[PDB]
C-alpha cells in the first residue's frame, strides 16, 4: 500500500505526523496493573505513548505494538535519529501509530 | 565532559565505518601484531598522514589547530576530512606524558592508543581544496552520552607506557622512574609492547560492551 | 493516562518513587524454581527486584515482567542513566513498577 | 536447497533480486491496523516492504515475517550494508522474500 | 526475598558459588535433539552449562532457561565481567542457576 | 552430557567438525514458504545452513533453531570469530548442529 509513513498516515483518522529528526530524550516504561505502556520525551518537551493493549486494538495489532516498544528502547540506548512518529491526537499523550529514522 | 579532539585524515567516512575508525598504519580494523609505542609514535616524521604511526592516531586541541596541520600535509588533497573526536580513556596527552622529552612541545597533541573507535567520531567536515566547509555532518555510529561522560586518560596511566628506550635517562628521572617497566633503566622494550597490548585489551572490552549492547538491546524474550 | 512516571506511580497504593540519576551497578538474574527474578543495586547499596510471577500479577502484566528484565540487562550494560524507579515498597527489596531513563 | 541467495529466487515465480551493496536509508514500522509492515528505503530511491501477515503467508512463514523485520531494523540500526534483496515484483512496493548481508 | 546471588545460591541444595570476576572466553550452543543447550568456559578452564529442560524443571523455569542463554550470549560478545555464578554442583558441566556482574 | 562441541558430535553418526577461527564472511534469511531459513558462508566458501524447521525435529528443538538464527545474524554484525561448527553432513549445504565461539 503505502511507501512512506506520512501516506501511510492519510488512511486513518485522527492523526497527524510529528517532525522531531531528533534522538529521544527519555524512555520510560511500566509494568504495572492496567499501565503497561512505554513513554517517549524529545528535548522540545514533546512526549508520545505505545499504548496499553485493549479494546480499541484489533488481534494483529497485539504483536506489533510489542515491537515498537522494542525499537523505541532500542532507538533510545543508540541515540538513533527519529524523522517523524506517526500518531493519533485524539489521546493524551498522543498514541504512536507508527515511526521512521533516516 | 563533552570536549572535542580534531584530526585531518585523507581517509573518508566510507573507509572509516569499514575500518571501525581511524587506525594507525598497517592496523586494517580496529577489533583486529603491530609496534605500540608513544615515543617513537610522536618522532614519526609525518608523510601524507597526521602522525599515526608506531599503534597510535594523532589529534589536536582544536579545530584551528586541526585545520593549520591538514593544509602542511594534505593541501595536494581536492578533499579532505576534518574528524571531531570524543575525549576518552584511550587518549593521552603526548607533552605530558612525554614530559620535557616531547618531540613537538608547540604542536600540543593528544594520542590515540590503538586508534580512534569509529562509535567515538562524533562527525566530520569536508574540506574541498583548502577551505574548511562549515556544514559538520553527524555520525550515526557515534554515543554522545557514554563519551561525554568521559575524558582522557590521565598522564599517571601513560608514564609506563610512555615507550623510551632502556638506557634512556626518563627511567631514572620522576615521574616515570616510579613507573619504569621491568627491565627498563634500572625485555624493556618487550615489556612496554605488552603492557600496550593489554591497555588496549582492556579499553576494546570498554568499547565493545558500550557497542554491541547497544545492537542486543532489541531482544524481547517473551516473544519466544 | 500519566504523560510521566511520577504521575504513573501516584495512581497506585503502597507505592514510591525512587530517584536514582545513576547507572546500575550490579545486575543478578535467577532461573533457580520460585526465585526466577531479577535483582539490581546502585552503588549508593539500593537494591530492588524484578518480582517472581505469581497470583499478584494480572495476566497482562506478564509480557511488561519479561520486558522489564531485559531492560534492566540491558540497561546495566549500556551503562544508562536511570532517572527514577517507581515502586512498590510493600516488598523487601522493593519491586520494579516501572523505570525512566534519561541524560 | 539452495547455496545462496540468487538461487533461492529461482525457486520462486514473481522474483527478481536488487544487487544493493549499501546500507539502509531509512527504516518505517508501522502497528496501525492492516498495516502491520515495515518499510525499508535506499539512497538510490528503491522502496521495499515486508508484507503485512495475511492469506498468502502459510503458517511457518508467521515467525519469519517477524524476524524479517528484527533483521531489517538492525541492520539498518548499525549501518549494514546489504549485499542482496530477492523481492516479490507483484508487489508495490516490491515484497522482500529474502536478505543477504556482506562487505 | 534474597537481595543477592550468594544469599540466593544458600536457599538450595546442592549448589556453590563461584567468583570469576572475568569475561567469558568461550560461548558454545547447540540445538541438536536431546542436546539443545549452551556452554561457556573462561580462560584457564572452568565450564558450565545451562541444561537442556526437562523434568527436573518446573515450568515457570523454562522461560528463564532461554533468558539465561541469551544472558551468557551477550555478555560473551561484549566481553562484559560476570561477578558471580551460583551452580547446581550435581551436573557435569555445574549447571548455571543464576548470574550476576557488576560494574 | 557433553563437555564441549567436539564432544557434541561424536555423540551423532552424520556429522563432522568444521573449524573456521574466522567471521561469518556472509548472513542470509529468508521468509519465503518451505525455505524459511538461514545460510552463512565464510571467506573460503564453506556455506551451512540452519534448516527449514520439518519432522526430522522433535518440539524442543524448534525454539533452538530460532535461537541459532538470532546468534548467527547477531555474531555477524559483531564480527565475532567462529570456532567451531557442528554439522550435519548428509545435507547441502551442511546444516548447523553446533557452534562455538572464541578468539
Ligand atoms: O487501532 C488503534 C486506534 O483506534 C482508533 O480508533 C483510536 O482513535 C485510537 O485511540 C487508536 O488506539
Ligand atoms: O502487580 C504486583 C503488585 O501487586 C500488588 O497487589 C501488591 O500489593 C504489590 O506488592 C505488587 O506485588
Ligand atoms: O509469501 C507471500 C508471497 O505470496 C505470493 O504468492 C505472492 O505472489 C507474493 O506477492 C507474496 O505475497
Ligand atoms: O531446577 C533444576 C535443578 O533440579 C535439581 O533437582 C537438580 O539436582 C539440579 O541439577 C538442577 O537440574
Ligand atoms: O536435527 C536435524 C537432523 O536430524 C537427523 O536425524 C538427520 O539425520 C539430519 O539430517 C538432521 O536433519
Ligand atoms: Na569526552
Amino acid at each position: 500500500t503505502p511507501q512512506n509513513i506520512t501516506d501511510l498516515c492519510a488512511e486513518y483518522h485522527n492523526t497527524q505526523i510529528h517532525t522531531l529528526n531528533d534522538k529521544i530524550f527519555s524512555y520510560t516504561e511500566s509494568l504495572a496493573g492496567k499501565r503497561e505502556m512505554a513513554i517517549i520525551t524529545f528535548k522540545n518537551g514533546a512526549t508520545f505513548q505505545v499504548e496499553v493493549p485493549g479494546s480499541q486494538h484489533i488481534d494483529s495489532q497485539k504483536k506489533a505494538i510489542e515491537r515498537m516498544k522494542d525499537t523505541l528502547r532500542i532507538a533510545y540506548l543508540t541515540e538513533a535519529k527519529v524523522e517523524k512518529l506517526c500518531v493519533w491526537n485524539n489521546k493524551t499523550p498522543h498514541a504512536i501509530a507508527a515511526i521512521s529514522m533516516a | 565532559n563533552d570536549d572535542k579532539l580534531y584530526r585531518a585524515d585523507s581517509r573518508p567516512p566510507d573507509e572509516i565505518k569499514q575500518s571501525g575508525g581511524l587506525m594507525p598504519r598497517g592496523q586494517s580494523e580496529y577489533f583486529d601484531q603491530m609496534n605500540i609505542n608513544l615515543y617513537d609514535h610522536a618522532r614519526g616524521t609525518q608523510t601524507g598522514f597526521v602522525r599515526h604511526d608506531d599503534g597510535y592516531v594523532s589529534t589536536s586541541i582544536s579545530l584551528r589547530s586541526a585545520h593549520l596541520v591538514g593544509q602542511t600535509i594534505l593541501s595536494g588533497h581536492s578533499t579532505y576530512y576534518i574528524y571531531v573526536i570524543a575525549t576518552a580513556p584511550n587518549m593521552f596527552n603526548v607533552n605530558d606524558v612525554l614530559g620535557a622529552y616531547s618531540p613537538h612541545p608547540d604542536e600540543q597533541e593528544v594520542s590515540a592508543l590503538g586508534g580512534i573507535p569509529y562509535s567515538q567520531i562524533y562527525g566530520w567536515y569536508r574540506v574541498h581544496f583548502g577551505v574548511l566547509d562549515e556544514q559538520l555532518h553527524r555520525n550515526r555510529g557515534y554515543r554522545d552520552r557514554y563519551y561525554s561522560n568521559l575524558d582522557i586518560a590521565p598522564a599517571a596511566d601513560g608514564y609506563g607506557l610512555a615507550g623510551f628506550p632502556p638506557e634512556h635517562r626518563a627511567w631514572r628521572e620522576e615521574p616515570w622512574i616510579h613507573h619504569a617497566p621491568p627491565g627498563c633503566g634500572n625485555t624493556c622494550d618487550e615489556k612496554t609492547q605488552s603492557l600496550g597490548v593489554k591497555f588496549l585489551d582492556e579499553y576494546q572490552s570498554k568499547v565493545k560492551r558500550q557497542i554491541f549492547s547497544g545492537y542486543q538491546s532489541d531482544i524481547d524474550t517473551h516473544n519466544r
